[PDB]
């Protein structure tokens, strides 16, 4: 039973290393959701510190790719980390390259073509991520777009990812449902981060303190990760109506 | 079954079986020991003393990279010492291509990716050691921990070893007690007594005491190793708290 | 490290018996057979397709008979995809032997270099054999009309009449019941396809399952001619013959 | 030393009424040393001609290569290469040599056997296509060749007009010229026939 | 920090099958059902989007890719595969062809370059084959409109219509039924969007439906003007709207 | 060729003439030579066009992918990838660069990289062939912690001078203010100038 | 069990046994000594043979002018590290000017074996050394194992029976330690102390072999006749 | 050769002259200088024409497959930084000059390129032996928001100037415009002011007049088949 152990085909005509790819990106049991308004791309995701020696601010897994591309992770830390160094060191080249700013799209296509390579290969194995990759782009407008341990990847209103995907996923889709347009019909981003967040509460049942969360938000020209006192105030705001 | 034969195969579970046979050497080497405090950070470690035949002092297990980084780890030790030669290139180049000595968290990425690169093919191993390391940067104190998957974050105190769990439990009430922080002076004794708390796990065999510091105040933001009379004042306090 | 997954395809069985070429040689047998009748006058090409489909666009299809230059075509047996990388290398050949020596490249020579780097896949590199056997039909000036065939292991051999494919064993008993060495060109054909028609697995040999070509010193004033056979032209001689 | 001008020779092809004619100079030479009075500069791939003048080696190296290369054409696509997509892979060619050139002057003629349409091009050393409506012209004596087509032609000549047009332009260009004549070849083509004609020259 | 794997994945069993590119021709059978049809005038390729999620937008997802202007490709079996095969055809139609010929390749030769990149899959070190069935409609001056299929092996056979992938055999049968030497462009439209109807469970409609078209020049498509023999792209995309239109002729 | 680049109190101007020329005549009457490598990291170019935009051209790929990982660099580190990149193609390149960041720890700060790839750090620096007639008036008129009014003033008198009298360098004078209030585009057309 | 096809497999408990393996070898190894005072350095080694025909396997190997080995284990592994610690030496030499320090030189070594437990292909190194040396900080005494782990020491003993050495000179430390300014009573703790660890056999003049280094006393090696004094 | 680029009120124009020469000689009365990269991206080229041809068709192919790979229009930047980079690699070897203009959903640019790699923005820009005599013309007439009716009229009249007094610039001009949210319309011999007069005399000649030794018919066809 090596067809198990390395990227070729079992009788069924299945991979099963991508499918326990798939679900090593389950393992740290982080729950992310990405949403587009009218001028942004607001994109959240559980923050978790259980031990009480870790320094915080250094936990993470939302990622500034380059000024206009932002990506968070659902995976273990250290194969987020080389996917976003590759996707790093890929915007730079791209734009020195080719003289303009790489699409969130264009990012998100290379790396899973990358992806797909470790499919194919045999020597690589498959990164244990789904990447989510967002920004304001200058010919598209607010983008979402998701790449998996298979070399998928495709185009979003609004997602969500981990081990609580389909309950979010379900709740995302009920609002868009009722409202029948494409994204959060809003003008400021501070309100579409407040939607985020509230969409999340009442789909995973749990409150959410300043700590809890970790938000990232793109606009045209810049994407930025919001400070606990950023997120405070937006807590605020929920609570008060 | 067979999924822990090979490097870089994930089980059914979405584990690599072979990192975590790593942690295994590492949960079984010596303690060591991290404790950021207000302008720096504090390194120590549990070297045993297999034999009267080993020389006092000479078995230095703490090292430096750059001027301003220190690094110690638990686990296989040659594994440990190929990591920080590694790192000691990547800060040689950081430095000369962009002037500045490497930033913490800079540097603490480089050992990152690179462990992280031993999990990806069937052709190497994972390695056998949890690295404790930090040092002051432009931006302050930084102390991190990096273990043989390439996860790393940063700590207010950090430990592994085979006395973790009771170092752990040590750094968690000055975390606690000291909310404002901790003086680097002070952080050396503490750290002094942490290592002999923790030492009831490896208690058949004595021990010999290394601590290291890198304080803004205390050496100018450069590592240094804690040597006689304040290295002695740290054994008493040690001493002086276990009994 | 990797050692684990290595199927060795370069080695000998206790029997002395190279496996993978063994193997592929078992491929072989269950491809569609090919046919090589060498007469005085000529050669002919026989071949049968195996997907038979209403479908299948037959006029602009080719499966089995391809040509390498003017003078030498080849029948294949086993896989396509192999057949054809095998192609283009000894099309490439015959140009550089063409360059060189400004004469167009002897038959052997060709099958020769084919047939050596076929055999290098069984001796090197730890890659699988090409799961191909070629019937090579040609002409040159010093030995005329030659037939070969090539196999996965890179052994060669010169015949009048031979089969490779499916069902040889029936075909190759049947050959040398009907060969003569003064046949000509138009028997030649007709056995061909008597041949194929008995030792098919199909109901019945019908134009649109068949691929034929001919070589022929009968072209205008000394010259030779390659016809590789359109599918009416199949269905033509089919009735000439009197098998449908 | 200049490449272009040790052997010598000329090409030069014109256009005509549903026909083309190319044609060519017999002489290699040494400098001053006649050599050959033999060497034909003109070849064809099918019913693509391609004349070529410049250093002899060339020449034939670049006949050599361009025959492997119409060979493997036609077996892959199955049908003789047209004179637009020979020309393109003359330039091809040619260019990929950039900083190592073939000291050559080709010249391409031909009629497209689909369009009937007739054509030809010249290049330079390197492969930049002249795609002339009229007239290309190559060699060692290149400007009296210019000077002859230039006043010589017309455009629309029938077969035989032409032939005596093009001949006229090669013969009284190459008197001119010590490093060509000796002999000369003329070709003229039509969509399905082709005459070749050597033409009676002085022979100094 | 190695590849060791220099040697064959894909090697013969004992009964003469190479196991991984029957497999892929078992993944390829799972994925959703294509087809392709010739007419006289023209060829139609046609699949099912199948949306993963609602919340997608199945529009940036094209399983329907020019390759050059006068050809087109879709597929059956593993998308991520199929996108990187475009991604290499479109290039060696460049590099092996246009930029020595001046001009795109034959649908013949582009297939044939595409076979040989499959192939290779199946006998270099330390690579599985691709998971794909390919069809590959396109027209050339010379050898006018051709439809190919080319298999995960690197076989590639010509059709005048054919489907791969989920429910091939039921439509194969179909279009068997269905095709004559005599129809027009718009009639193998017809017959597409009827066979591929028997195969879709859910809505049919052209937001669910992906179909292309290799038939007469669109200058319109071009984007300049002023060169005669430049005439525009034969491979047409039909869009949303089009395709609704005709769901309502069906 | 005329270039400058003076700190003072609230941060640094880079300054520039716009003329290109191909022997004696003008190329481009019109150029930007003031070239931006990162938000508050400029450079002023003399030399070889193509060498200094190749090398702007990678430095900007550095500083970019530097930001990515570390945040923004000081105008030191800028001023050492041009530094490296110059030195180590000392034998193929022929670059002059000037370059001028603004920090907040560091306020302004001004690096001069000559031909032969050294580094020095400065309170002002002159380069470009026009530069040789104004370092007479440039060390006599230099004050540090001027204002900003003074110092465009002090750049353009200067480089008003370096036009006069080099054929090379003409056009407009162009600069570029860099403060903790952003980043500010100057020009100052022949007619102001001139009459100074 | 199944983890020990090759070096690049840890164990489930987190063990190389490769390595272990290596380090097996070097217990079936003939006994060598290595002792040092303030002053001097001594290296002890009984050498083996095959048989009564054959000659005394050499165990001893100069490095330098002022460093050199003893080896238990595999001979040409040995020759593979000494071969490249006296071109560390060499290297030393040259470019600095500089004798190489005593424990630089371990640290080299263990990161050269280390390498062999990483990588697959490889094997780890089936040789135990024990170098001496005098630098600028006096005399030194190093273990090194091919697992990489190198240690500095005031004596010790690796091979079969070494323990019984080992020992001796736990017990004999306060005393040898403090041998200054005289070799040949370095050397007799030496010789009693690798006494400690043979069975049957007893040192003659062609089974001993003794190396010393010193303040002014080159590396050099005793054999045959220049032992008998010691035996 | 007379090549220029000139930017008006929602588009940019190019213009280029029609010939070629070889020292003093001209090779090609009627050739095209304005090479093809995009549907909506063009390149004047001067120089070496072998040169300025192939580096445009080879950034022109890579330009297509970026295009695919990113299902995006192309820019103008792409085109000037692929070209640009790889001029400057190979030093001036590859002498190529060129005139980059288009329309991209940025806008409309317009920029030079030197064979070492140099690049220049521009609202009006000139190149080639006829430079000189276009640049004189151009800073005669261009000014800010010009109708396309206007920009036609200076960017042919900046060529012709260097058609008459340019030896290395002639024959016909060519231009191209591009237009924000139109098709691009390229317009091969926009102006044919250089028409050769009609000759004195015919020379076609009493046929039989040229002595022929040998005749023969060249078989270029397959095979003569029985
Ligand atoms: C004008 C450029 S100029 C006088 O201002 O430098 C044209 C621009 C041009 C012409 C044709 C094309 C066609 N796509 C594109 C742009 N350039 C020329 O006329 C050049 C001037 O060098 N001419 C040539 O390159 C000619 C072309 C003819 C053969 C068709 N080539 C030669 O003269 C060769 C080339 C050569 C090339 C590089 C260096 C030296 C010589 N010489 N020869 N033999
Ligand atoms: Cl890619
Ligand atoms: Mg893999
Ligand atoms: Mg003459
Ligand atoms: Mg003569
Ligand atoms: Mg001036």
């Amino acid at each position: 039973g090596y067809d198990r152990h390395i990227t070729i085909f079992s009788p069924e005509g299945r991979l099963y290393q991508v499918e326990y790819a798939f679900k090593a990106t389950n393992q740290t049991n982080i729950n992310s959701l990405a949403v587009r308004g009218k001028d942004c791309t607001v994109v959240i995701s559980q923050k978790k510190v259980p031990d009480k020696l870790l320094d915080p601010t250094t936990v993470s897994y939302i990622f500034c790719i380059s000024r206009t591309i932002g990506m968070v992770v659902n995976g273990p830390i250290p194969d987020a980390r080389n996917a976003a160094l590759r996707a790093k060191a890929e915007a730079a080249e791209f734009r020195y390259k080719y003289g303009y700013d790489m699409p969130c799209d264009v990012l998100a296509k290379r790396m899973a073509n990358l992806s797909q390579i470790y499919t194919q290969r045999a020597y690589m194995r498959p990164l244990g991520v789904i990447l989510t990759f967002v920004s304001v782009d200058e010919e598209l407008g607010p983008s979402i777009y998701k790449t998996d341990p298979a070399g998928y990847y495709v185009g979003y209103k609004a997602t969500a990812t981990g081990p609580k995907q389909q309950e979010i996923t379900t709740n995302l889709e009920n609002h868009f449902k009722k409202s029948k347009i494409d994204h959060i019909n809003e003008e400021s981003w501070e309100k579409v981060v407040e939607f985020a967040i509230t969409h999340m509460i009442d789909a995973l049942g749990t409150e959410f303190s300043k700590n809890d969360l970790e938000v990232g938000v793109a606009t045209k020209d810049k994407f930025f990760t919001l400070s606990a006192e950023n997120i405070e105030e937006r807590l605020v705001a929920i609570a008060e109506q | 079954t067979g999924y822990d034969l090979s490097n870089s195969v994930f089980s059914p579970d979405g584990r690599n079986f072979q990192v975590e046979y790593a942690v295994k050497a590492v949960e079984n080497g010596t303690t060591s020991i991290g404790i950021k405090c207000n302008d720096g950070v504090v390194f120590a470690v549990e070297k045993l003393i297999t034999s009267k035949l080993l020389v006092p002092q000479k078995n230095v297990k703490i090292q430096v990279v750059d001027r301003h980084i220190g690094c110690v780890y638990s686990g296989l030790i040659p594994d440990g010492r190929h990591l920080v030669n590694r790192g000691r290139e990547e800060a040689a180049s950081f430095k000369k291509l962009y002037k500045t000595p490497i930033p913490i968290p800079a540097f603490a990425d480089r050992l990152g990716q690179y462990v992280q690169a031993h999990t990806l093919y069937n052709s190497v191993r994972p390695f056998g050691v949890s690295t404790i390391f930090g040092g002051v940067d432009k931006n302050g104190a930084h102390l991190y921990m990096l273990e043989p998957s390439g996860s790393y974050w940063g700590y207010k105190g950090a430990a592994t070893g085979k006395g973790r769990q009771s170092a752990k439990a040590e750094l968690e009430k000055l975390v606690d007690h000291h909310p404002e922080g901790l003086s680097a002076r002070e952080a050396v004794k503490q750290a002094a007594k942490i290592i002999y708390l923790a030492h009831e796990d490896n208690k058949e065999k004595d021990f010999e005491l290394e601590i290291s510091w890198c304080s803004l105040s205390e050496t100018n933001g450069l590592h240094k190793f804690v040597k006689g009379d304040l290295l002695q004042e740290a054994i008493d306090f040690a001493q002086k708290e276990i009994n | 490290g990797s050692r684990r997954y290595d199927s060795r395809t370069t080695i000998f069985s206790p029997e002395g018996r190279l496996y993978q070429v063994e193997y592929a040689l078992e491929s072989i047998s269950h491809a569609g057979t090919a046919i090589g009748i060498m007469a005085s006058d000529g050669i002919v090409l026989a071949a049968e397709r195996k997907v038979t489909s209403t479908l299948l666009e037959q006029d602009t299809s080719t499966e089995k008979l391809y040509k390498l230059n003017d003078k030498i075509a080849v029948a294949v047996a086993g896989l396509t995809a192999d057949a054809e990388i095998l192609i283009n290398t000894a099309r490439i050949h015959a140009q550089n032997y063409l360059k060189t020596y400004n004469e167009d490249i002897p038959v052997e020579i060709l099958v020769r270099r084919l047939s050596d780097i076929k055999q290098g896949y069984t001796q090197h590199g730890g890659l699988r054999p090409f799961g191909v056997s070629f019937i090579y039909a040609g002409y040159d000036d010093r030995y005329g009309y030659q037939l070969y065939t090539s196999n996965p292991s890179g052994n060669y051999t010169g015949w009048k009449a031979i089969s490779v494919g499916a069902n040889t064993s029936a075909a190759q008993t049947l050959l040398q019941m009907d060969y003569k060495d003064d046949m000509k060109v138009d028997d030649a054909i007709e056995l061909a396809l008597k041949t194929l028609s008995k030792t098919t697995d199909s109901s019945a040999l019908t134009y649109d399952r068949l691929e034929f070509a001919t070589i022929r010193k009968g072209a205008n004033d000394g010259e030779v001619y390659q016809k590789i056979f359109k599918p009416q032209e199949i269905k033509d001689i089919l009735v000439k013959t009197g098998i449908t | 030393s200049d490449p272009s001008s040790i052997n010598g020779g000329i090409v030069v092809a014109m256009t005509g009424k549903d026909c083309v004619a190319i044609a060519c100079d017999l002489r290699l030479g040494s400098q001053s040393l006649g050599v050959s009075n033999k060497f034909e500069k003109i070849f064809h791939y099918g019913h693509v001609f391609l004349g070529i003048t410049g250093l002899a080696t060339d020449v034939t190296t670049l006949n050599e290569m361009f025959r492997y290369k119409t060979n493997l054409y036609k077996l892959k696509e199955e049908r003789a290469i047209e004179p637009e997509t020979f020309t393109q892979l003359v330039s091809s060619s040619l260019y990929e040599r950039r900083f190592g050139p073939y000291f050559v002057g080709p010249v391409v003629a031909g009629i497209n056997s689909k369009s009937g349409k007739p054509f030809i091009a010249g290049f330079d050393l390197i492969g930049c296509i002249d795609e002339a409506k009229d007239f290309i012209v190559s060699g060692t004596a290149s400007d009296q060749l210019f000077g002859m087509c230039e006043s010589l032609y017309e455009p629309n000549l029938e077969p035989e007009d032409l032939f005596e047009t093009i001949s006229q332009a090669l013969l009284n260009a190459a008197d001119r010229d010590a490093l060509s004549g000796w002999g000369a070849v003329v070709y003229i083509i039509k969509k399905d026939e082709v005459v070749k004609r050597y033409l009676k020259m002085r022979q100094d | 920090m190695t590849d060791r794997y220099s040697f064959s994945l894909t090697t013969f069993s004992p009964s003469g099958k190479l196991g991984q590119i029957d497999y892929a021709l078992t993944a390829v059978k799972q994925g959703v059902t294509s087809l392709g049809i010739k007419a006289t005038n023209g060829v139609v390729i046609a699949t099912e989007k199948k949306s993963s999620s609602p919340l997608a937008m199945s529009e940036t997802l094209s399983k329907v890719s020019l390759l050059t202007p006068d050809i087109g490709a879709v597929y059956s079996g593993m998308g991520p595969d199929y996108r990187v095969l475009v991604d290499k055809s479109r290039k060696v139609a460049h590099t092996s062809y246009k930029r020595i010929y001046g001009e795109y390749p034959p649908t013949k030769l582009l297939v044939s370059e595409v076979a040989k990149i499959m192939q290779e899959a199946t006998q270099s070190g330390g690579v599985r084959p691709f998971g794909v069935s390919l069809l590959i409609a396109g027209h050339d001056e010379f050898n006018g409109f051709s439809l190919y299929q080319v298999d995960p092996s690197g076989s590639y056979f010509p059709w005048k219509a054919t489907a791969i992938g989920k429910g091939s055999v039921a439509a194969k049968t179909f279009l068997e039924k269905r095709w004559n030497d005599e129809l027009e462009l718009e009639d193998a439209i017809h017959i597409a969007l009827l066979t591929l109807k028997e195969s879709v469970e859910g809505e049919f409609n052209g937001d669910t439906i992906e179909l292309a078209i290799i038939g007469d020049e669109n200058p319109d498509l071009l984007g300049y003007t002023g060169i005669p023999t430049d005439k525009g792209p034969r491979f047409r995309k039909l869009t949303s709207q089009e395709i609704n239109d005709r769901l309502e002729a069906l | 060729t005329s270039i400058m680049a003076v700190t003072f109190k609230d941060g640094v101007i880079l300054g520039a003439d716009s003329r290109t020329t191909t022997g004696a005549y003008i190329a481009n009457r019109v150029t930007d030579k003031l070239t931006r490598v990162h938000d508050k990291i400029w450079c002023c170019r003399s030399g070889s066009a193509a060498d200094t935009q190749a090398i702007a051209d990678i430095v900007q790929y550095h500083l970019e992918l530097y930001t990515s990982q570390y945040g923004t660099p000081s105008t030191e580190t800028a001023a050492s990838v041009f530094k490296e990149l110059c030195y180590e193609n000392k034998d193929n390149l022929t670059a002059g660069i000037i370059v001028a960041g603004y920090d907040d720890k560091n306020k302004g700060e001004v690096y001069t990289i000559p031909l032969g790839g050294s580094v020095h750090k400065l309170p002002y620096a002159i380069a470009g062939s026009g530069s040789t007639f104004i370092y007479g008036y440039c060390d006599k008129n230099f004050r540090e912690n001027m204002s900003k009014e003074e110092t465009v003033d002090f750049i353009k008198h200067s480089l008003s001078q370096a036009i006069k009298w080099d054929g090379s360098s003409g056009g407009v004078i162009r600069m570029v203010v860099l403060t903790a209030a952003g980043v500010e585009r100057l020009i100052f057309y022949p007619d102001e100038y001139e009459q100074l | 069990n199944n983890y020990d096809g090759d070096t690049v497999t840890f164990s489930p408990t987190g063990r190389l046994f490769q390595v272990e393996y290596a380090l097996e070898a070097i217990k079936q190894g003939s006994v060598t000594v290595g002792l040092r005072s303030n002053t001097h350095a001594v290296l002890v080694a009984l050498k083996r043979n095959a048989d009564e025909l054959s000659s005394y396997q050499k165990k001893i190997i100069k490095c330098d002018e002022h460093m050199g080995l003893s080896l238990a284990g595999l001979a040409p592994d040995a020759r593979v590290l000494s071969n490249y610690l006296r071109q560390q030496c060499n290297y030393s030499s040259l470019v600095f000017n500089r004798k190489l320090a005593v424990e630089r030189a371990g640290h080299l070594l263990c990161d050269k074996a280390q390498k062999n437990t990483q990588s697959y292909g490889g094997r780890p190194y089936g040789v135990g050394l024990l170098i001496i040396g005098y630098d600028k900080s006096g005399a030194h005494l190093l273990e090194f194992q091919p697992s990489g782990n190198v240690t500095e020491l005031y004596g010790t003993a690796i091979g079969a029976r070494s323990q019984g050495a080992k020992t001796y000179l736990e017990r004999t430390l306060d005393t040898f330690i403090k041998i200054d300014g005289n070799p040949d009573e370095l050397i007799k703790a030496g010789v009693e102390a690798i006494s400690q660890s043979l069975r049957d056999e007893s040192l003659t003049v062609d089974n001993l072999s003794i190396a010393i280094v010193g303040k002014d006393t080159p590396f050099t090696i005793y054999d045959g006749e220049a032992v008998a004094k010691y035996i | 050769t007379t090549i220029a680029g000139l930017v008006f009120q929602d588009g940019v124009i190019l213009g280029a002259d029609t010939r070629a020469t070889n020292d003093s000689v001209v090779a090609d009365k009627s050739c095209e200088k304005i090479h093809f990269i995009a549907p909506k991206i063009y390149c004047c080229g001067a120089g070496v024409a072998a040169d300025a041809e192939a580096v445009t068709q080879l950034i022109g192919s890579n330009i297509e497959l970026h295009s695919l790979y990113t299902s995006r229009e192309p820019r103008v930047v792409s085109a000037l930084q692929m070209l640009k980079q790889h001029l400057f690699k190979y030093q001036g070897h590859i002498g190529a000059y060129l005139i980059v203009a288009g329309v991209d959903p940025t806008g409309s640019h317009l920029f030079s390129i030197h064979a070492h790699g140099s690049t220049d923005v521009g609202y009006y820009l000139s190149l080639g032996s006829g430079s000189l005599a276009a640049m004189a013309v151009l800073e005669s007439h261009w000014k800010q928001d010009l109708t396309k009716e206007e920009a036609i009229k200076l960017a042919s009249d900046a060529i012709q100037a260097g058609i008459w007094n340019d030896l290395g610039s002639g024959s016909n001009v060519d231009v191209c415009v591009m237009e924000i949210g139109k098709d691009a319309e390229y317009l091969r011999n926009y102006l044919t002011p250089n028409v050769r007069e009609e000759k004195q005399k015919s020379y076609k000649f009493p046929r039989g007049t040229t002595a022929v030794l040998k005749e023969s018919i060249v078989n270029i066809c397959d095979i003569q088949e029985e």
